[PDB]
């Protein structure tokens, strides 16, 4: 059950985790310390839950963010798979799945290093369920895909698989005995025991990506780092339309109707034969593995799509129903340039004014738009991309509406004339993209090592029997320093009151904070800035006056890009000149997607300086109305968690370089809102021993010397750290 | 108990004093019946802004 | 041109001839269809019957006097109109509806917003300033301190009080009984005449 | 705010009540119906013999 050594008496506070969590059906909330390891900690007693099976039941279902660090989730615990292994004799069957789905895909060398996603998923899926369903028989255009015809004659075998592989292990198996990783994984979804994938999978509500069979029975689901549920959900169901994607779908709009005119019965009666048949019986010719391409449910939590066939009858007249639809919809969209308009439920109601038949065609399109494709099974994905969106459109805008939400944003952001307007359909209940979840499953816990208030899990609008506040000792000298600035000298102005640019003088010791940070500490920092063009004002009296000329003298500086190309190449250099006789520190963005899938370690990165505020400051209006919903929930909200959306960002950004527990780690924090909100988001077990003991408004050439006091006391060596033998009840 | 409570509605202290009768189906739910209103000491029914236009016309015509 | 026939259309394609030409007729013509199969359909047969006429004018086809000609004959035109007139009075009192309690609810919201910002600042404005006139020529039995600071703990717990105060909403008892408006009713028991019946005559005899 | 009317019409209302104590139910159906029929067919007759210009 791996204690295997001194777990920093841990493992015991999360012993009755489970306990409580678990064996009564606990939904449960826990803190953790960013020094605990993710899954150490708790797939050591979940793991020990799969070998204790209470009733009978025991699913695992498990979900992070970072499909690097899913595998690093998978990397020791194959040693943990060995370690009872051995100790408890012989060995059982197990699988854990990693199944990035859109990520690795192909083994073919001519469909695989074409560098997006979907678009090459789209050829494949092409190639084996369209060309190859369409144009069964063959020989040249038939092509090769082998690994799915094995899995065709694997499906009739029945092999048994061995334990939790990988996405490059499937990768060397295409050549040797896998099917690749979309089919031997729906054949061991079939008998899967531990799944891991990524957090946004699941929450695909544009494709519902129903992963298993809908078995709540006792669905069993781990959730780490679960902090910006909501920048998952509502993106998850958030609909971007460009207005280039409109005149290219404008533009195959005829393209297909000219493939309408050269088919005359060929496919037409095709459709005959079976259009009668949906008529008959209703049932999808699209389930092999197009219904994970297609559109799965947009609207995920409805009853059935019972009266299908809606108010069309025909394809060219279904056609003319999106020529009634795009066509009012750039009506619906050109003239509205000029106003930015928040009414969701309004619009579809002046739109059926507009559209003569609707909301049975504004549901039943999606599928409609396929399957009058699928009698068809010609056209490229790619090329039929754009249009796969707008059909999702008006469909999430049938159901979905009156508790959601539809804002048009036109005005300038990067377009600096009105050069590409845009709309969004946003929702704006993450609980109903949850409440499906909990009611699928059985009672699911979250883990978040940020979230200090337990009051914004009301903002996911739930109910919890477990949450808590975890409180770890630390006998390891001192687990880290947290440093509040607060200059007096160059006094503090670290929010942006004077906005990141109104004022540079503000910015005139940044520097003077950061080179002394960086002539003291040693050994690879990761410091959060706010937003790329923020980066881009933040360097932008740096070079002109003279601000680098001791910085790259002292360590060296990783800019990171807009472009996540270039953003991977400091990378390479900061893993290595770090490792070698340089310092080099790196610079970053908080809510940058830089920030997450890495845990830096002692080796390097080790430190994290706060710039400002880390709240939001850019998307306008998508406030509003998130604002008053939870006003219309908690009324007292807009002082609340504009705070915490800040925080929630903040550690888990900032406190990520701390592993283990004696990995160090120098939080300051550069900020002028710290008197309550730094304090509200940092940890009830980190404010309480650390944070402002009596150090708060600590000037950086005052708090110049704690750093020098903290880390070379802190480098002496270690004799022991809170040393755990056998059980000496201590009761925490 | 809810159900017919006739229950005073304006009132002028001298004469004017109008009373209204309800029929509730649970208490926080009222639905107006009638009006009686009382002129110097003499009780009438409050007329219907259209029985009372009906008479009217036919009369005239 | 028959009368100089224009339309004006505010959008980035309204050059498609037959989709205007299908919009004006499908409307008229089809929304009576609509109120003729779709308000009592069977299944999903009586919108895909106004579908097929609706492709068969779209077209060109001039297939339409055969149409025009059994259009209201076998049915009655005044029970069309009925249900137009039934639904445009439906839906414009629908909307109107909809637009008013939009309309009232966050400029109600707003104005609490409004007068919880006059409740607070008064508040303050004035407790600090009656508790300057109470700091001053005062008992203070025990200590200089006393009721000074029971004047001091007495006014945050006031902070939360008073909200109802703010809004009165002019007055809808005394000022005029006219401000009900929202009404409703709809009840119903279905429970009377329970055991009337007098017959439980028993016997195992002549 | 009176309703209640004169005399004269309210003795024209009781005569009215003593014509509807006569002819009633199945006779007064019958009769309703036999007059919209001839008066629509009367109405019918004069516009078709006026359509002729
Ligand atoms: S199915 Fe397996 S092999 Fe065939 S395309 Fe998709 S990956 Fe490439």
């Amino acid at each position: 059950y791996f204690p295997y050594d001194y777990i920093y008496p841990e493992q015991f506070s999360y012993m009755r985790e489970l306990k409580r969590t678990l064996d009564a059906k606990g939904h449960g909330v826990l803190e953790m310390p960013s020094g605990t390891g993710k899954t150490v900690s708790l797939l050591a007693l979940i793991m020990a839950y799969q070998r204790a099976y209470p009733l009978e039941v025991t699913k695992l279902i498990y979900c992070s963010r970072t499909v690097p660090e899913i595998e690093k989730v998978i990397e020791e615990l194959r040693k943990l798979l060995n370690f009872y292994e051995k100790q408890e004799g012989e060995k059982l069957p197990f699988l854990g799945l990693a199944l990035s789905s859109r990520k690795n895909l192909c083994i073919h060398p001519e469909v695989t290093p074409l560098r997006f996603g979907k678009d090459v998923d789209g050829k494949c899926h092409s190639l084996t369920a369209s060309y190859v369903r369409a144009q069964y028989q063959h020989d040249t255009s038939l092509p090769h895909c082998r690994f799915y015809e094995e899995f065709d004659a694997h499906g009739r075998e029945v092999p048994l698989p061995a334990g939790i592989y990988n996405l490059d292990d499937l990768k060397a198996l295409g050549r040797r005995q896998g099917w690749c990783p979309y089919f031997l994984a729906r054949y061991s979804i079939l008998h899967a025991n531990v799944v891991v994938y990524s957090y946004h999978y699941l929450l695909d509500p544009k494709i519902a990506d129903l992963v298993s069979k809908e078995l709540a029975r006792k669905a069993v689901v781990v959730f780490d780092e679960a902090h910006n549920i909501d920048n998952v959900c509502i993106d998850s169901m958030s609909v971007n339309l460009t207005r280039r994607t409109l005149d290219r779908c404008q533009g195959n709009l005829e393209t297909l109707q000219k493939t309408v005119l050269r088919i005359k019965e060929t496919d037409e009666q095709r459709l005959r034969d079976e259009y009668r048949r949906l008529v008959e019986g209703l049932r999808e010719a699209s389930a092999a593995r197009e219904t994970d391409a297609h559109l799965a449910n947009p609207v995920l939590p409805d009853e059935v799509l019972q009266e299908a066939v809606p108010g069309s009858i025909r394809t060219a007249e279904h056609f003319l129903g999106f020529l009634r639809r795009l066509l009012e919809y750039v009506k619906w969209r050109l003239r509205v340039q000029h106003v930015v308009q928040e009414s969701p439920p309004a619009f579809l109601s002046g739109l059926a004014q507009r559209v003569c038949i609707q909301r049975k065609p504004l549901r039943f399109c999606a599928e409609r738009l396929r399957s009058l494709l699928h009698t068809l099974e010609i056209t490229d994905l790619a090329d039929f991309s754009p249009l796969t969106l707008l059909a999702n459109f008006a469909t999430l805008v049938s159901t979905y509406a009156k508790g959601f939400t539809i804002i048009i944003e036109p005005f300038d952001d990067r377009t600096p004339t009105i050069a590409n307007p845009i709309l969004h359909f946003s929702c704006m209940d993450a609980s109903l993209a949850i409440k499906p979840v909990f009611e699928r499953f059985q009672s699911v816990i979250i883990t978040s090592g940020t979230l200090s208030p337990l009051d914004i899990y009301p903002k996911i609008l739930d109910f919890h029997p477990v949450t808590m506040a975890t409180f770890t000792m630390t006998l390891a000298r001192v687990c880290l320093c947290p440093m509040i600035i607060g200059r007096g000298n160059d006094q503090v102005a670290i929010s942006s009151k004077f906005e990141t640019r109104e004022d540079i003088a503000v910015i005139r010791n940044y520097g003077n904070l950061l080179l002394e940070m960086s002539a003291v500490v040693p050994d690879g920092i990761v410091a959060f800035f706010t937003s790329y063009q923020y980066m881009e004002s933040t360097v932008a009296s740096w070079y002109e006056q003279g601000i680098l000329e001791n910085i790259q003298r002292n360590k060296l500086l990783f800019i990171e890009t807009q472009d996540g190309a270039e953003t991977s190449v400091a990378l390479e250099k900061y893993q290595e000149a770090c490792e070698n006789g340089r310092g080099a520190i790196l610079l970053s963005v908080a809510r940058g997607k830089v920030s997450e899938g890495i845990d830096f370690v002692h080796h390097y990165g080790r430190a994290v300086i706060m710039f400002g505020v880390p709240y939001v400051y850019t998307q306008s209006r998508i406030l509003k109305a998130r604002l008053e919903y939870l006003r219309d929930q908690f009324q007292i909200r807009e002082n609340d968690f504009l705070t915490f959306d800040a925080m929630r960002h903040a550690a888990q950004c900032v406190g990520r370089a701390i592993r283990g527990k004696t990995d160090y780690g120098l939080m300051v924090f550069a900020d002028k809102r710290f008197a309550r909100g730094d304090k509200r988001g940092k940890l009830p077990r980190w404010i309480q021993e650390h944070l402002t003991d009596a150090n708060l408004n600590l000037t950086v050439d005052e708090g110049v010397q704690v750093a020098k006091y903290f880390l070379r006391q802190m480098a002496q060596p270690f004799h022991r750290e809170d040393q755990l033998g056998l059980s000496l009840l201590s009761l925490e | 108990m809810v159900g017919i409570e006739y229950i005073l509605l304006h009132a002028q202290e001298p004469i004017l004093f109008i009373i209204r009768k309800q029929q509730r189906q649970s208490p926080a739910q009222v639905i107006p019946l009638a009006d009686y209103y009382i002129i110097a000491g003499v009780i009438y029914q409050a007329p219907d802004l259209g029985s009372v236009i009906n008479s009217r016309v036919l009369t005239a015509v | 041109l028959r009368k100089s026939n224009f339309r004006v259309q505010l959008f980035e394609d309204p050059t498609v001839d037959k989709e205007v030409e299908i919009r004006k007729k499908v409307l008229k013509i089809y929304n009576k269809r609509e109120e003729d199969f779709p308000s009592l359909r069977e299944y999903n047969d009586f919108l895909e019957e106004v579908e097929e006429i609706v492709f068969n004018l779209t077209n060109n086809v001039d297939l339409d006097n055969t149409k025009k000609k059994m259009e209201i004959y076998q049915k009655e035109n005044k029970d069309v109109i009925q249900k137009n007139k039934l639904k445009l009075t439906r839906e414009q009192e629908e909307l109107e509806e909809a637009l008013e309690v939009e309309r009232q609810e966050n400029e109600q919201r707003r104005l609490f917003i409004q007068k919880e910002e006059q409740l607070q600042q008064i508040l303050k404005r004035k407790n600090k300033q009656a508790f300057l006139d109470e700091l001053e020529s005062s008992d203070l039995p025990v200590a200089l301190l006393l009721a000074q600071h029971k004047d001091r703990s007495t006014q945050l717990e006031m902070q939360l009080e008073k909200p109802k105060p703010v809004k009165p909403v002019t007055f809808s008892t005394g000022i005029k009984m006219g401000q009900h408006i929202s009404l409703a009713p709809i009840h119903k028991l279905e429970e009377a005449l329970y055991e009337y019946q007098p017959l439980q005559i028993e016997t195992y005899g002549p | 705010l009176r309703t209640k009317p004169d005399p004269e019409v309210e003795e024209q209302e009781k005569q009215l009540t003593t014509d509807a104590a006569r002819i009633g139910a199945d006779a007064a159906q019958k009769q309703i119906q036999s007059l919209n029929k001839m008066c629509s067919n009367l109405l019918e007759k004069i516009s078709k013999e006026e359509r002729e210009s």
